[PDB]
RNA sequence: GGCUAUGUAGCUCAGUUGGUUAGAGCACCGCACUCAUAAUGCGGGGGUCACAAGUUCAAGUCUCGUCAUAGCCACCA
RNA sequence: GAUUGGAGUCUGCAACUCGACUCCAUGAAGUCGGAAUCGCUAGUAAUCGCGGAUCAGAAUGCCGCGGUGAAUACGUUCCCG
RNA sequence: AGUAUGGGAGAGGAUGGUAGAAUUCCAGGUGUAGCGGUGAAAUGCGUAGAGAUCUGGAGGAAUACCGAUGGCGAAGGCAGCCAUCUGGCCUAAUACUGACGCUGAGGUACGAAAGCAUGGGGAGCAAACAGGAUUAGAUACCCUGGUAGUCCAUGCCGUAAACGAUGUCUACUAGCCGUUGGGGCCUUUGAGGCUUUAGUGGCGCAGCUAACGCGAUAAGUAGACCGCCUGGGGAGUACGGUCGCAAGACUAAAACUCAAAUGAAUUGACGGGGGCCCGCACAAGCGGUGGAGCAUGUGGUUUAAUUCGAUGCAACGCGAAGAAC
């Protein structure tokens, strides 16, 4: 903004797990103000992964997001820590949509479960990113 | 086929194009690549990136002849000299010396007329 | 130039010592001057302006 | 008579012996860029790959013939 | 949910050219949009409904109202004024 | 004003020789698909092998660094190094001649570049010219080539913003700071500090000037001699004459026509002049338009009429907050 430097907005943690990562992921998922639908999708995915494997949803989500998290983007450039999480959530969102489960919550839970062990489309996207990165 | 260990790198950099020639000592050529060969047609010849690509290609081609340490000489103005010499080192060569050998007249022939653009 | 390179000198640092060597030498300035012919009138005007600038710089740095 | 080589959009050059699964450049018309213009960028239209048959799972692309054209040569009722 | 066939309601002296709405039938293009180009820095953008002026009848326009409710700003090279 | 004798600096001039770098061409070695050029391209060069790189030859022209608000010359001009011939200048002290001086109408000598004549030379560059681009057109600016010329010898031509836009000579009138070539003095061991003189520069008191500015290198204060000017055009033109191979140069009018043409400085405006900053201006994001169907406005076309206005941003769901009569 030429002269003024603007502070970054602070968002509230999600009411259930008090996790700003979960809150920001929900914000990325949400479209046109339907936070209720976004909450349904995200909480359904977390419940699904929890019943599949008895592991704390917050820890599982953060470990998977760290796995998907890119140190560089896409023509290589450098990125800051905030962009890392932003792009990780961005790429994680799409692959769940292209999956084939009947509900978005199930689709996203399956995508997280597949990305945690490395056979995920988001993982393939990150692979494209870094095999593009070594070009320069 | 022939094996040489020491080599010379000639960089011909201009405002229009960059030519990288790998020779053995005594000046016999071994490999050569230019920015024109690797696409970059027309105005794109003069960018440092094209010179870097050409230098990488020439170094890789000379690696088949199998020499590990080379001496580079830079002749001419324009972009791509520094990028080209960096690319030669980044290929895995050991550079022994680096010097400028662009010719300078002692007030010899008359240059062309100044462009009125 | 003849920038010979030591055992511990990296490639990039060697190239950097090189551009300093060549910038101190100032060969590229001669290359720039050589490319087009300059009339004696223009050369004399350029040297006159350079002398005036040098004297102004001397006066400014003295006081 | 013999031996060769060609014929692809409105105008031109490719595509040339198998799965050619005919494109490239200029003409246009429309769109974009511009204060107004170009150049340039985009899109659309504009042939049905000389014709007729043969083999074949593949034919503008190959084999047979029939055209038009070009080059050299041969012609004592 | 365009277009068309059939049957109706209301305003109005009068709905052919040329009204709005209802019912049955029909069920087009469209599967996310080239070059390029526009708005927006927080209760904002996005999305959801509600009201009014004009007005017999005739808003997807205009002027207002609230509900849900984000993402991103390293910086001034480049484009515009 | 001039002469003799010692010493000093210098791209001053003429002749001959010679050295190194670079460009171009030629032959050869290595080697393989481009090179060159531009805003982007194309003309052009290259598979009978270019460009690049290395070695060796041929020839012409010019002298990097030193290099300087430095130096020399009447001006024009003069730059590698060496030798030969040669002009001027600076500097010290004596000695000598004794006004022998200054300027200068006519005259005469020299005089950048281009151009001309005869004979040579020709690398690079490059009027004319050819082709490729750009453009509405391009005859030009840009690109690829290229002849005269640029170079040498012997002559001619006699013109330049040939400028300091400032004729030559002489004397006098505050100061401060540089620099080049000399003379003198002082410190004290070797490098500095004071002066003086001849050049070359920057400021600046007085004075001068319309102002800008000049200001001991005067455009100040005075003297000697010469050249030149008398509104702007017509016009440095015509006729005559002199010179020239020619191109042309020099001397040099009138008729006619206008009421202006000019110089310096002031305010504003403008600039395809500069510097500085801001803005959802660009970046980072989210969602749209341009594609589809429909609504609405406009252009165009059509019609008897399709009523009239609004036209880049700042007209086009605009006047119209509402055309069946
Ligand atoms: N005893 C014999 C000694 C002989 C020797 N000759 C010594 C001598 O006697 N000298 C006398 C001084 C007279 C001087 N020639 C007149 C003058 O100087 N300008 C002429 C008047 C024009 C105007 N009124 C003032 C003007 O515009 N000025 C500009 C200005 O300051 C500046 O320009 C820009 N753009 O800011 C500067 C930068 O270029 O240029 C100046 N212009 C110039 N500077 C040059 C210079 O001094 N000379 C040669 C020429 O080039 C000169 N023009
Ligand atoms: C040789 N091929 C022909 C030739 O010499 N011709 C004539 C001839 O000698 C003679 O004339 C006559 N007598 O007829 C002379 C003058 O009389 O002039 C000559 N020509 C000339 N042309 C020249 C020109 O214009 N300037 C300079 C000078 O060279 C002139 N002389």
């Amino acid at each position: 903004p030429r002269r003024r430097v603007v502070a970054a907005r602070e968002i509230l943690p999600d009411p259930k797990f008090s996790s700003q990562t979960i809150a920001k992921f929900m914000n990325h998922v949400m479209q046109d103000g339907k936070k209720s639908i976004a909450e349904s999708i995200v909480y359904g995915a977390l419940e699904r992964v929890q019943e599949k494997n008895k592991v704390d949803p917050v820890e599982f989500f953060e470990t998977t997001l760290e796995k998907v998290r890119p140190m560089v983007e896409v023509v290589p450039m450098e990125v800051r820590p905030s962009r890392r999480t932003a792009l990780a959530m961005r790429w994680l969102v799409d692959a769940a949509a292209k999956r084939s489960e009947k509900t978005m919550a199930l689709r996203l839970a399956g995508e997280l479960l597949d990305a945690a062990e490395g056979k995920g489309a988001a993982i393939k996207k990150r692979e494209d990113v870094h095999r593009m990165a070594e070009a320069n | 086929t022939r094996t040489v260990s020491e080599g010379v790198a000639h960089i011909h950099a201009s405002f229009n194009n960059t030519i990288v020639t790998i020779t053995d000592r005594q000046g016999n050529a071994l490999a050569w690549a230019t920015s024109g060969g690797q696409g970059f047609r027309g105005s794109r010849k003069s960018t440092p990136f094209a010179a870097q690509v050409a230098a990488e290609v020439a170094g890789k081609a000379a690696l088949d002849y199998g020499l590990k340490n080379l001496d580079v000489l830079v002749k001419g103005p324009g972009p791509g000299r520094e990028s080209a010499v960096r690319a030669l080192g980044a290929v895995g060569y050991k550079i022994n010396s680096i010097t400028d050998v662009t010719p300078i007249p002692h007030n010899g022939c008359r240059p062309p007329k100044k462009r009125r653009v | 130039p003849q920038v010979k390179l030591k055992e511990g000198e990296p490639v990039d640092v060697a190239i950097r010592r090189f551009k300093r060597s060549c910038e101190k030498a100032g060969v590229l300035a001669d290359v720039r001057k050589r490319e087009f012919y300059e009339k004696p009138t223009q050369e004399r005007k350029r040297k006159k302006a350079a002398a005036v600038k040098r004297y102004q710089k001397k006066l400014a740095r003295e006081s």
